[PDB]
């Protein structure tokens, strides 16, 4: 029971980094080089540049998961696997939010989408998101710090003593810190991206059954499964993180609440898993690429 | 190792750069290909739009810049300069309604529009489709029966049942209907009716096309 | 009623003489020579600057610079050795069929849907290229241009005629009226006296530049006629058609040789070209590839797929040395 | 009907051309062929130093 | 074609300058530019050069930093700008219009020049020859000593030779030794092997009498020659 | 407590 609970984000998790990498580096070969760079591929090669280098930081974080939060990798390398993986998850979510945004456009305002939207504008705004990330990417860069354990172990999670000096002092800034981390985490990582997918293909599904131009089950089924794909497994950690934002004062002082210490191995990897599954749904779905996936091939 | 030839690829660099701004400038315009039997009928509708070889024709509508491209004053063989317009938007099939009482140009307009539908270049290609001279027909209808150019065809010679008989006969022509859709217009005097035609049929076929990129069509 | 029938009793007199005079057939002569078909060739520049399908290109006598032309207003004139994109004049109307590259490499052509040969000339004192010429005469959309000189060049359109022009004057000298159906490639031997126009008729008509009058005809084709490619001697030619069979023409023997067919491809010929000796024939076709007969034998023996679209245009280098082919993926891909 | 009077002087016009055997023409075919095989960088591969194409 | 300089004239050493070049008749935005300073009887000498389109710019190692060069595309204008101006800089300057592709002639066509008179590892291209007075209607033979060998890698070898007449604009006469400009006559033949290059005159003429300037184009900094005069 | 990746 608890023990499978235990093994199950790992087993999860080795299928997502094997899927990953050939989903990857499949999308960024053949949207990367053999297809000409238009602002649909684009986007689809940034997904997959944020998608892939993801799945390359994985084996790290499965070997870290799988010891039990020992990491065996140097000091540098922990602070350095962490920001890759932040930045790109909160890549990996603006550009599903960027992907959705533009698709929104090119179906609502056509005229538009054919005037301004253009491969160099595309080039210009798609660096936005991932300026973002490294933005976002603040809290991972000074505060984390592997930590030395006289007892044996190494946790590399978080180190306050630099900066704050005396535990007392320091504590607030914690406590501080990591409750920004986590409305910063939630307020522009799910609440805005999720809402941006759900009201973009919403307008473009209502768009569509107004023209009538769906006489095929195909645009409603695979515009649902992007929807029930990017809400099934990012809200389920983001429930998590949320409730142990706001429950980290019952962890810290009196630490009763650990519910959401054991359960967020699961809700992590079922996370990680819309990333398994982000090519295949994006850009699998089109005939053109499964065309030239074949010439290639 | 490059001496002053350095220089000659900073000229390419510098005119690739004016290429790939062409580029993007001129498919930022949409482009129509404009058919049709007969010059009245395409004459009266290139009239109305916006203010030798082919006939480029480029003009705006809602801030969309349109480029009409009439080749029907050309005379040769269709199929050698036809694969030209493989990349074309929509194919605006401008065909009157009064043909019919000459000479067998409805018979005629029926094979080029079979032609163009099932040939292999245009699959994609969801096309437009124009009935010309409304009251020219009105009048026909009136004078003559339409019992003559359709022998299947048995009816009352009144223009709504026959102009719906006449847009389901060129409907029903396409073998493939699953991609292209022949939106069908009947033409007015007033231009408005016409380019707004033009707008929304462009505007659909954008918005299909948009979507056979990203993946659900 | 009598005239008919008289171009009947010609047409099989003609056909009788050159019947009588084959006796011997060029595969009973070539068992006797060594094969050397089989090659591989590598590509070895890719140019990259074309944002629609190119639809015909050209090399010059240096054969460093070779024009290209395609739909996106965009004739650009490449450099072959460094990649490097030496020109891209912009293009009055858009849609092309061909261009050309002078000999003396002063003048580029151009043509297509707009019946008009814009001739440009590009040493000039200022830094753009300006439109030369505009030879508008024909009727037809313009399918195949080549420069004699820089002031004489031939065309051939789609109102059934070619034309010998005179650039200064600006008007067509001499005009071919043999064909039937509409002309859809020109090849000019190499001493500039005589060339060949390939129709939608399936016949190759050779023409003389200088009298204006039709020398030969050679009708073996079953179906329409996309490229012509005379032999390095002037003495033959290769036609490519939609028969998926492109066939040797002697001049002199005037009638066919042999016959490049596999039995695999139904698809097209679009682009013919020999290579400096002749023993192989360069054959573009709309299987998204190129082949490589051995000229002497038909025997298919190199395959250049490099291409994700139908070939239109390959150019061989005057001094031997590449093929260039053009497709309709917007790259040029020089094979050597 | 100038059109099949045309045709006619054509045919009588190609009629008069001298026919020369085919073995003959095809031996000089193969002659020109042969003679110039040498120099032929698609038949016989170049090397890299005299190629221009690298 | 025509190129203008304006802004000459006695300048105070140390003060600032800006030389616009006005260009006329042909396309500005695709010709590189440079700036040739000649003193008072002296040889030519490199200034500054813009690439087409704004994006590589040069300077000599000798006057880097003071001189500020900048295109103008819409008005079709080179400006140099000078800032503390030494006792050096009291020369003609001349603006020349370059164009850098395969078979492409640059230097090909030079400015009248401004006189500016200011109030008080490089490849050495020997002009062994300072004057040969030759009489009208013989071979002349010019030769160019240079120092590193300019036979490139490709094959061009890069070196331009100029003639100047006395109280006119110097001219492109040959391009990379083999290449005739437009619009010189059919007389002037160049033989360069490696390092010693050599200009042959059939018939020499009035018009050809002037000073003859060896200029190689392999590396920045461009380097001219001494010069070669003629008299007749 | 446990250290959340986001
Ligand atoms: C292609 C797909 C199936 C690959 C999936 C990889 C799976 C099968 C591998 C990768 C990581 C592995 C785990 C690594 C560590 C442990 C801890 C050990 O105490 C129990 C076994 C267990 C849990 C392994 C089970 C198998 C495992 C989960
Ligand atoms: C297939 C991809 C994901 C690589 C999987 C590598 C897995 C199978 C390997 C690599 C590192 C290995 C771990 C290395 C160290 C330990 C600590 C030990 O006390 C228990 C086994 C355990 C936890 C190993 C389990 C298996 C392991 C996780
Ligand atoms: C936020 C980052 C990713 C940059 C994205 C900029 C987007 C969201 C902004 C910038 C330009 C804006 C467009 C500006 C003009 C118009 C025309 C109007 O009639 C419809 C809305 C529309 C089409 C706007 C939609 C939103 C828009 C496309
Ligand atoms: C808060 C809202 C906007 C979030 C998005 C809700 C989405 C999931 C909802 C809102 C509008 C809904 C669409 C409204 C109308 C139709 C037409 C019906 O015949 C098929 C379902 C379909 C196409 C619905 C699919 C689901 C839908 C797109
Ligand atoms: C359907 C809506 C409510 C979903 C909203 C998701 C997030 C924003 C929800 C899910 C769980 C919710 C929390 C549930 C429990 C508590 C503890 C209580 O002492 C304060 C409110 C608070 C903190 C709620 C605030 C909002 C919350 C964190
Ligand atoms: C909490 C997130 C709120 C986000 C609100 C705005 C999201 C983007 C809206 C897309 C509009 C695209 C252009 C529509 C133009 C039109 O209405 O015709
Ligand atoms: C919301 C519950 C899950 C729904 C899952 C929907 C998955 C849609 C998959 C669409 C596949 C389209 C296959 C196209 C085949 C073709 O074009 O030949
Ligand atoms: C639970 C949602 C799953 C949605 C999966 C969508 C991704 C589909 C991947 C491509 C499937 C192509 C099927 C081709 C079938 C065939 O060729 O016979």
């Amino acid at each position: 029971g608890y023990t499978v609970l235990r093994i199950l984000p790992l087993v999860v998790l080795g299928v997502t980094f094997v899927l990953g990498v050939l989903g990857n580096g499949l999308v960024i070969w053949v949207a990367g080089f053999r297809m000409t760079r238009t602002v649909t591929t684009i986007c689809y090669l940034n997904l997959a540049l944020a998608d892939f280098s993801f799945t390359a930081t994985l084996p790290f974080l499965i070997v870290s998961m799988a010891m039990g939060e020992k990491w065996p990798f140097g000091w540098f390398l922990c602070k350095l696997i962490h920001i890759v993986v932040d930045i790109n998850l909160f890549g990996s979510v603006f550009l599903i939010g960027f992907i959705a945004l533009d698709r929104c456009i090119c179906v609502l305002h056509p005229v538009w989408a054919q005037n301004h939207r253009t491969v160099s504008l595309a080039m210009k705004v798609i660096v936005g998101p991932w300026i973002l990330a490294l933005v976002l990417t603040l809290p991972v860069f000074l505060f984390l710090t592997t930590v030395t354990i006289p007892n044996g172990d190494t946790y590399c999670t978080f180190n306050f003593a630099s900066w704050g000096g005396t535990p007392e002092e320091r504590l607030k800034v914690a406590i501080t810190m990591l409750t920004a981390r986590g409305i910063i985490r939630f307020v522009i990582g799910f609440s805005l991206p999720m809402s941006i997918v759900a009201i973009c293909y919403g307008l473009i599904a209502a768009k569509i059954h107004k023209k009538g131009m769906i006489k095929s089950s195909r645009p409603l089924r695979v515009l649902t499964a992007v929807v029930a794909s990017f809400f099934i497994c990012w809200f389920p950690f983001q429930l998590v993180a949320l409730l142990g934002t706001v429950w980290l004062k019952e962890m810290l002082f009196y630490g009763k609440y650990k519910i959401i210490d054991i359960l967020v191995n699961p809700t992590s990897s079922l996370a990680f898993f819309n990333s398994c599954l982000n090519p295949m749904l994006y850009v699998f779905v089109g005939q053109d690429f499964r065309e030239r996936l074949i010439h290639s091939l | 190792l490059s001496a002053e030839d350095k220089a000659a690829v900073e000229r390419s660099k510098m005119i690739d750069r004016n290429l790939r701004e062409d580029g993007e400038k001129a498919a930022r315009e949409v482009k129509l290909l404009l058919l049709g039997a007969g010059e009245s009928g395409k004459s009266t509708i290139v009239k109305q739009m916006k203010i030798t070889g082919i006939v480029e024709t480029h003009f705006t509508f809602k801030d969309l810049h349109f480029k009409m491209f009439d080749v029907g004053a050309q005379r040769s063989e269709r199929k050698k300069w036809i694969h030209c317009f493989e990349g074309v938007t929509a194919i605006i099939f401008c065909v009157a309604l009064s043909d019919y009482d000459l000479v067998n140009r409805m018979h005629e307009s029926m094979k080029l529009f079979d032609s163009i539908c099932n040939n292999k270049w245009f699959t994609d290609t969801s096309i437009i489709l124009f009935l010309n001279k409304k009251d020219l027909f009105e009048e026909k209808i009136k004078k003559s029966p339409l019992t003559i150019c359709y022998p299947e065809y048995a009816g009352s010679n009144t223009y709504e049942e026959a102009a719906a008989y006449i847009q389901c006969q060129f409907e029903d022509l396409n073998k493939r209907k699953d991609t292209k859709e022949i939106y069908t217009h009947f033409t007015c005097s007033t231009e408005t009716k016409n380019v707004q035609f033009v707008f929304d049929a462009v505007t659909d076929v954008i918005i299909k096309n948009n979507l056979k990129d990203c993946g659900l069509f | 009623d009598e005239l008919r029938q008289e171009a009947e009793q010609l047409k099989n007199q003609i056909r009788d003489a050159r019947k009588a005079c084959a006796d011997a057939t060029l595969s009973q002569i070539t068992n006797n020579i060594d094969p050397v078909g089989r090659i591989q060739m590598r590509t070895r520049r890719t140019l990259r600057g074309h944002l629609a399908k190119i639809y015909a290109m050209h090399w010059g006598t240096d054969s460093r610079l070779l024009v290209s032309a395609s739909q996106d207003g965009k004739l650009i004139i490449w450099d072959s050795y460094t990649t490097n994109k030496v020109h891209a004049i912009p293009l009055r109307s858009s849609w092309v069929m061909t261009c050309a590259y002078a000999p003396s490499g002063n003048y580029v052509a151009c043509g297509g849907l707009d019946n008009i040969c814009s001739i440009y000339n590009l040493k000039t004192r200022q830094g753009n290229v300006r439109v030369s010429r505009e030879l508008a005469g024909h009727t037809g959309y313009l399918s195949c241009c080549r420069f004699l000189d820089d002031n004489q060049i031939v065309t051939s359109s789609g109102d059934t005629t070619c034309a010998l022009w005179d650039i200064e004057t600006g008007q067509q000298t001499t005009t071919f009226t043999g064909h039937t159906g509409d002309v859809m490639s020109l090849s000019l031997a190499p001493d500039t006296r005589l060339f060949v126009s390939g129709a939608c008729d399936a016949s190759a008509k050779l023409w003389d530049v200088r009298e204006g009058m039709c020398r030969q005809t050679f009708t073996g084709h079953e179906s329409d006629i996309n490229a012509i490619c005379f032999f390095p001697d002037g003495n033959a030619f290769a036609t490519g058609s939609d028969d998926a069979t492109c066939r040797l023409f002697d001049l002199r023997a005037d009638q066919e040789l042999m016959t490049y067919s596999h039995d695999n491809i139904i698809c097209g010929i679009t682009s013919v070209s020999f290579s400096k000796s002749g023993r192989l024939l360069l054959a573009g076709y709309d299987d998204f590839n190129c082949n490589v007969w051995d000229a002497l034998k038909a025997d298919r023996a190199g395959v250049l797929a490099g291409h994700d679209n139908r070939v239109s245009c390959l150019g061989v280098t005057d001094d031997g040395m590449a093929v260039a082919t053009g497709s309709w993926d917007s790259f040029l891909k020089i094979w050597n | 009907i100038a059109q099949a009077r045309k045709l006619v002087q054509q045919l009588k016009m190609e009629a008069n051309i001298d026919r020369i055997k085919v073995s003959k023409a095809a031996a000089d075919l193969m002659a020109y062929c042969e003679a110039h095989a040498k120099e032929d960088p698609l038949l016989t591969p170049v090397p890299a130093s005299q190629n221009p194409f690298r | 074609v025509q190129l203008v300089e304006s802004g000459g004239g006695l300048v105070q050493p140390g003060g600032s300058r800006k030389l616009s070049c006005s260009a006329s008749g042909f396309a500005f935005s695709s010709f590189g530019m440079h700036w040739v300073r000649q003193a008072p009887e002296k040889g030519l000498e490199w200034v500054a050069y813009i690439s087409s389109g704004s994006g590589t710019i040069y300077y000599a190692d000798t006057v880097k930093g003071r001189f500020t060069i900048s295109r103008d595309d819409p008005k079709n204008t080179l400006f140099l700008q000078m800032t503390s101006l030494r006792s050096e800089d009291t020369a003609m300057y001349y603006c020349v219009r370059s164009i850098y592709y395969y078979g492409s002639s640059p230097f090909d066509f030079w400015g009248q020049g401004t006189t500016l008179t200011v109030s008080s590892s490089d490849i050495v291209m020997t002009q062994a020859t300072s004057s040969v007075p030759v009489t009208p209607g013989e071979s002349v033979s010019i030769s160019c000593r240079s120092s590193k060998s300019l036979l490139h890698s490709n094959g061009n070898t890069y070196l331009y030779w100029f003639l100047q007449r006395p109280g006119q604009s110097p001219q492109l006469l040959i391009y990379r030794m083999s290449n005739l400009a437009s619009g010189v006559p059919e007389r002037f033949s160049g033989s360069g092997s490696g390092t010693a290059f050599t200009l042959t005159i059939s018939r020499l003429e009035a018009e050809d009498v002037g000073v003859y300037y060896c200029m190689q184009h392999l590396e920045y900094p461009l380097t001219f020659g001494a010069g070669t005069k003629l008299e007749l | 407590w446990k250290y959340m990746v986001x």
